[PDB]
RNA sequence: GGUUGCUCGACUGUGAGUGGACCUACCCACUGUGGAAACACCACAGGAACUUCCAACCUUCGGGUGGCGAGGUAGGGCAGAAGAGUGACC
């Protein structure tokens, strides 16, 4: 018997400067008791409009909520890159209160080809009989690429990990890190190690690469 | 201007277990404010939790932990609580306190959270990580960093030469090895001059396990 | 015996549209606002509207003033009054 606060779009690209509209939708009439967050990756909320359409003191004039029966909007006139965050509606019409399931918001930039890297493995790690190798991937965008290990020029399957960071606030860019890992015997069975690279910045495929063993 | 909350009392429980959640107050009395508690399982969103309205001390709660969870107060000592009993997997998550605002500044919206402490619901035992160095090759700037591998719970922090350097540097999000252990790198990216005369330090404190490392990385030996 | 007053008075009424606004105290509610206040507590304002009434007050007798939570309890108020007395008159 709860209010549903249904959000969405689920997220959103856009350019710098656009108009963006976040739509939260109450399953029942909530009055106005409508309050929108902001949350950059990694800190608390911060509170964005209270009582739909009231701006909070100190947000920027950008934001705006709204409402419209049962129907609640928040908008950004025009993007900032520090707009780079997950935006939650919530009603406290009445217990349980309930959040929307949020929308996140990403900046929109020119493209840039990753910085390339390939890091072989620790002389302390390989004494541990583990060996992992990371290719590294610096301050691009858009953020879609393909990796690809080939050891010996076979291409490798399920063996690699990657993780990217959360778009720059301020480059808007993107860094990935991905990881093959390998048992001691599996890497000393071989010498060339690569890290194969597609992405929208590069007009051809870039390879670092290093043989086992060279000083 | 010190409105702050303070949350503490979170950590690796195992299923089934009790935690207390405290929320410490500054700068305001929460006598005359309702505090509530918002949790947020990894990247997931936000899920209210409980509540405790003041001047009459009712407490609300989220349908999810109804007769786990009791939300309380202490007057006295400007603190709030969570008692939380009967942990399951998905009670995993940050436990984030918030004040409501004062309704004639700010609605019922919750004007301050604090920084959320984290809950992990799991009965994997505790293991620290062991950071192996990350370093420049031949290649006007180049890269190194460090790898913090196989630790468990969340979170490690790595900071390089103490804080000293903070820019060019990308501390990647842990995944979640096979294992069932943390894994993860950080790679900040520097000038080829300064490789021959800037010693680089990462300095990694893994708090769940009593953990603290500082690993030098340096060049290739040969 | 009437007839009527006069006085006392058990008891009963305070009737809702073709027709109910008497007062006070407590309790009990209901709505809105505000109190650092979503509930609880406190304060304060209200109980549709059109009517109806004057148990109340003022009157130059023209009128005017003021007044509604159909809650419960308790006093009262105003009406009746069974009865008594108690006269006058026939």
């Amino acid at each position: 018997s709860d209010i549903q606060m249904t959000q969405s779009p689920s997220s959103l690209s856009a350019s710098v400067g656009d108009r963006v509209t976040i739509t939260c939708r109450a399953s029942q009439s909530v009055s106005s008791a409508v309050a929108w967050y902001q949350q950059k990756p990694g800190k608390a909320p911060k509170l964005l409009i209270y009582s739909a359409s009231s701006l909070y003191s100190g947000v920027p004039s950008r934001f705006s909520g709204s409402r419209s029966g049962t129907d609640f909007t928040l908008t950004i006139s025009s993007l900032q890159p520090e707009d780079f965050a997950t935006y939650y509606c919530q009603q406290s019409y009445s217990f349980p209160s309930t959040f929307g399931q949020g929308t996140k918001v990403e900046i929109k930039r020119t493209v840039a080809a990753p910085s390339v890297f390939i890091f072989p493995p620790s002389d302390e790690q390989l004494k541990s009989g583990t060996a992992s190798v990371v290719c590294l991937l610096n301050n691009f965008y858009p953020r879609e690429a393909k990796v690809q290990w080939k050891v010996d020029n076979a291409l490798q399957s399920g063996n690699s990990q990657e993780s990217v960071t959360e778009q720059d606030s301020k480059d808007s860019t993107y860094s990935l890190s991905s990881t093959l890992t390998l048992s001691k015997a599996d890497y000393e069975k071989h010498k060339v190690y690569a890290c194969e690279v597609t992405h929208q910045g590069l007009s051809s495929p870039v390879t670092k690469s290093f043989n086992r063993g060279e000083c | 201007s010190e409105v702050q909350l303070v949350e503490s009392g979170g950590g690796l429980v195992q299923p089934g277990g009790s935690l207390r959640l405290s929320c410490a107050a500054s700068g305001f009395y929460i006598s005359y404010s309702s505090i509530h508690w918002v949790r947020q399982a990894p990247g997931k969103g936000l899920e209210w939790v409980a509540s405790i309205s003041p001047y009459s001390g009712s407490t609300y709660y989220a349908d999810s932990v109804k007769g786990r969870f009791t939300i309380s107060a202490d007057t006295s000592k400007n603190t709030a609580y969570l008692q939380m009993n009967s942990l399951r997997a998905e009670d995993t998550a940050v436990y984030y306190c918030a004040r409501q605002g004062y309704r004639r500044r700010s609605g019922r919206g919750f004007d301050y959270w604090g920084q959320g402490t984290l809950v992990t619901v799991s009965s994997a035992s505790t293991k620290g990580p062991s950071v192996f160095p990350l370093a420049p090759s031949s290649k006007g700037t180049a890269a190194l960093g460090c790898l913090v591998k196989d630790y468990f719970p969340e979170p490690v922090t790595v900071s390089w030469n103490s804080g000293a350097l903070t820019s060019g540097v990308h501390t990647f999000p842990a995944v979640l090895q096979s294992s069932g252990l943390y894994s993860l790198s950080s790679v900040v990216t520097v000038p080829s001059s300064s490789l021959g005369t800037q010693t680089y330090i990462c300095n990694v404190n893994h708090k769940p396990s009593n953990t603290k490392v500082d690993k030098k990385v340096e060049p290739k030996s040969c």
